[PDB]
């Protein structure tokens, strides 16, 4: 099991997957046209997880680009990396999901999945060994919250026995498009807690919060927003990007970081946070990574306990310094990790460190307050709900108020769930 | 979840293909009924016309009638 099929959906999706790709790519020394002009052994030798070597030794990636307007995948192509991904790959529509869950999943977005999942299958034959899939989007808006969503179902009913991660941009008020989102993303959740093993929240509320206090950023882009997602995507997929000796696989981190099947969103961190030139101590990577202001879905981690913790420590620095200061901050908070389940923290290390910075700390955590997050959307949605507010442009493309209803139901028990052993 | 994705993309064609149906529909309803009610009226003006007609006749049979 080495190889992962990338899938970017939307805008959003599509955004913070080229920055992904970009930040990747500079880390494995693949340039913009796709050749390698690096240095070490050790930046191809698992290159083949996120990438197919092609004729004349070019590395294209194993990425798949799909939006419903051809909007903003011509941005990509325009943009800096976007002479590197396989043009085959680029599939879209003309019409647009109108920031609408029902478009996206329903009608608009059925038309153009089967054309989707010819080139999934494309980029899956010609793979050794397909381990897993990982898609880029948003819950908010129309594309990437119900086609994504819809997409994750045709590659369950295809590829069954897969892994399946997203990287799903939560929306928020502070950062918003349209009033609608908590509706798009609460139809979308409940899709994710059948068709998912492992779900990274990304909260817009936490990037933008991170943008403006902890990074002095007055008036922040989306751009300002995706360094923190493209950075936070690299961290994650460290472990499985490089050597090695403790090497790993998608499964088995769904396995150890998964108790129950339903709770399965973490909540990712990253430390130093950017945008330098005193580099961190090991102690203080520690501090930061476990900290609130670094979490990337805005839930005081302290309002619940850790079922898991995965640690993904770049750099060259001190194994020793790292256990021990890892076993520090478990043996003087133990109250936050849940006591029946032992040995619930994993660390790694890198020697590998991400562009700028000589040491870095990506987080993650299946924490059980992870539920105020979707206690956030829930109230959200049901402010408008309750009045049957903005319902019209759902019902008129066939949804009726019961799927509401439904789906509504199922992240109450979702929270319900979490709070079950935040108790226990 | 496949026969009720169909499900409701058939309903929003069941919707949409009623919503022009029934205004189509309520329009040659709308269009019938008005030049009914149009003809109806100038029908009525030109029956008042016609029976003027009729009296005047009365009238240039009354002078004739009288000597
Ligand atoms: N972090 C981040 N969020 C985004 C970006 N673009 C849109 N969003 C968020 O995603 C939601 C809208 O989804 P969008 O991707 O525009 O719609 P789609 O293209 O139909 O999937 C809103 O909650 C936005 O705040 C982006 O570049 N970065
Ligand atoms: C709560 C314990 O969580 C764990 C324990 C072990 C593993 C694991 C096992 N293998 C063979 N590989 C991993 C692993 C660990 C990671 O954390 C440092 C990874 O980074 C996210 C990883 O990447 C896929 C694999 C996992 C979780
Ligand atoms: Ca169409
Ligand atoms: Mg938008």
């Amino acid at each position: 099991m080495r190889e992962i099929v990338h899938i970017q959906a939307g805008q959003c999706g599509n955004q913070i997957g080229a920055k992904f790709w970009e930040v990747i790519s500079d880390e494995h020394g693949i340039d913009p046209t796709g050749s390698y002009h690096g240095d070490s052994d050790l930046q191809l030798e698992r290159i083949n997880v996120y990438y197919n070597e092609a004729t004349g030794n070019k590395y294209v990636p194993r990425a798949i680009l799909v939006d419903l307007e051809p909007g903003t995948m011509d941005s990509v192509r325009s943009g800096p990396f976007g002479q590197i991904f396989r043009p085959d790959n680029f599939v879209f529509g003309q019409s647009g999901a109108g920031n609408n869950w029902a478009k996206g999943h329903y009608t608009e977005g059925a038309e153009l999945v089967d054309s989707v999942l010819d080139v999934v299958r494309k980029e899956s034959e010609s793979c050794d060994c397909l381990q897993g899939f990982q898609l880029t989007h948003s819950l908010g808006g129309g594309t990437g919250s119900g086609m994504g969503t819809l997409l994750i179902s045709k590659i369950r009913e295809e590829y069954p026995d897969r892994i399946m991660n997203t990287f799903s941009v939560v929306p928020s008020p502070k950062v918003s498009d349209t009033v609608v989102e908590p509706y798009n993303a609460t139809l979308s959740v409940h899709q994710l807690v059948e068709n998912t093993d492992e779900t990274y929240c990304i909260d817009n509320e936490a990037l933008y919060d991170i943008c403006f206090r902890t990074l002095k950023l007055t008036t922040p882009t989306y751009g300002d927003l995706n360094h923190l997602v493209s950075a936070t995507m690299s961290g994650v997929t460290t472990c499985l990007r490089f050597p090695g000796q403790l090497n790993a696989d998608l499964r088995k981190l769904a396995v150890n970081m998964v108790p129950f099947p339903r709770l399965h969103f973490f909540m990712p961190g990253f430390a130093p946070l950017t945008s330098q030139y005193r580099a961190l101590t090991v102690p203080e990577l520690t501090q930061q990574m476990f900290d609130a202001k670094n979490m990337m879905a805005a839930c005081d981690p302290r309002h619940g306990r850790y079922l898991t913790v995965a640690a993904v420590f770049r750099g060259r620095m001190s194994m020793k310094e790292v256990d021990e200061q890892m076993l520090n901050v478990q043996n003087k908070n133990s109250s936050y990790f849940v006591e029946w389940i032992p040995n619930n923290v994993k660390t790694a290390v890198c020697d590998i460190p991400p562009r700028g910075l000589k040491m870095s700390a990506t987080f993650i955590g299946n924490s059980t307050a992870i539920q105020e997050l979707f206690k956030r959307i829930s109230e959200q949605f049901t402010a408008m709900f309750r009045r049957k507010a903005f319902l019209h442009w759902y019902t008129g493309e066939g949804m009726d108020e019961m799927e509401f209803t439904e789906a509504e139901s199922n992240m109450n028990d979702l929270v319900s769930e979490y709070q079950q052993y935040q108790d226990a | 979840k496949r026969e009720h994705e169909r499900e409701v993309i058939q309903k929003a064609i069941e919707e949409n293909n009623n919503f022009i149906k029934m205004a189509k529909e309520k329009l040659a309803q709308k269009m019938e009924s008005n030049k009914e009610n149009r003809e109806a009226h100038l029908a009525a003006m030109l029956e008042r016309l016609q029976e003027k007609d009729k009296h005047a006749e009365e009238v240039r049979k009354n002078k004739e009638l009288k000597e």
